[PDB]
């Protein structure tokens, strides 16, 4: 039987630590955790399992707590200085050709209503709408336009704000 | 009680 | 009859008053055990001083009965409700007592005792008394003599000793 | 830069260690003969050296009230042994006229029981010394082919086993 990421036979002289998620054992050194540092913690999640958890954060059901975060994030975006061009839908008259090229329009007010209506069931759906705002802008406007730059700035801000969301 | 007298 | 009766170990003297112990069946001079003849008439079952002493010392060594257990819960509860009991209701929190477990090698508290009573862990009263005494002795060892914690242990133990009188 | 374990080596972050509660030193599981899964089942650990010291001091520490109850039992176990008949009581001068002139420090089980009763012993070594005197006196006074001599040999062997794990 093999253990750890290194897939090696058990060595009675080495320090091992067990993952509470998968129930497997790993060499403290292979997973990067001091023997003492482990004495403090009460639960352990190995690299493989942790990676799976990070990847599923966007797929799991959104909780009430998650929704408090969605409102918090959405509001920080709406208050951002570079967000003025995305607060409301594009008026058909302001740009008649807009709805001809942009197949999936989106804006912050629509997302606000969706959040209020509990329309989102997975974080991924919320991230998808936000990404749509930026992608539509970059598609419709030239790379040298302040509009295009506002999208660049806002998405960078957004990505950071999502770190450690849930 | 059981006892013994004079 | 060559037998030596009473505590004084003497031969039967027909001229003296004796009372018989229903426990050991020996016979005692009324005077040697503090019993007056006129008094004996009012006594039904009689137990001599030595048998009574053995029965008293015996109380902590005999098996605990279900009735005894009801008493143990009652005693425990009277202690948990006592004003000076607050320091002993649950296991000590390391964060509240610096190096407590480095000083006290046999911790004990009222919650742990309550659980022990619940699963009928005690088989003799002496074991219950030992755990209780442990709580007070631990406190008196860890805390200084002028500490209110130390005084709480003094008060509760005094309270406990009285509460146990006539238990069985 | 401190060295740990019986092997006296620097701490190796990748190795399994177990700490001694007595000396506070750390030991490699393998060096002290303890498996990592076996270590999860113990709350207190005493290393080989400390354990050796604890085993050696058992005869020097003060005798507790519990020790005394135990000593009385050891004596009773011996007094009941079939080969103990010659050591139950002090030798009778009328039975062996030259005994007290030959044996300078007589000893017997009844005398030891009296000593135990009055709390004469304060350390295990003192109790063991009196017992040993009983056997040494017998082996000196009687020839090696005498049943008396063999009784001493048998009873001493019994006694050594009885004392195992006393404290
Ligand atoms: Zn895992
Ligand atoms: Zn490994
Ligand atoms: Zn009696
Ligand atoms: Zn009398
Ligand atoms: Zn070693
Ligand atoms: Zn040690």
């Amino acid at each position: 039987k093999l253990y750890c990421i290194c897939k090696t036979p058990y060595d009675e002289s080495k320090f091992y630590i067990g993952c509470d998620r998968c129930q497997n054992w790993y060499h403290g050194r292979c997973v990067g955790i001091l023997q003492s540092e482990a004495e403090l913690i009460d639960e352990y999640v190995c690299p493989q399992c942790q990676s799976t958890e990070d990847a599923m954060t966007v797929l799991t059901p959104l909780t009430e707590k998650d929704y408090e975060g969605l409102k918090r994030v959405l509001r920080s975006l709406q208050a951002h200085k570079m967000a003025w061009p995305f607060l409301e839908p594009v008026d058909p008259n302001d740009a008649p050709d807009y709805y001809g090229v942009i197949k999936e329009p989106m804006d912050l007010a629509t997302m606000e209503e969706r959040v209020q209506r509990r329309y989102y069931e997975k974080l991924t759906e919320f991230v998808a709408d936000m990404t749509k705002i930026f992608d539509n802008c970059r598609y419709y406007n030239p790379s040298d336009s302040p509009f295009y730059q506002c999208a660049e700035v806002l998405e960078s801000f957004f990505v950071q704000k999502l770190k450690g969301f849930k | 009680a059981r006892t013994k007298q004079t």
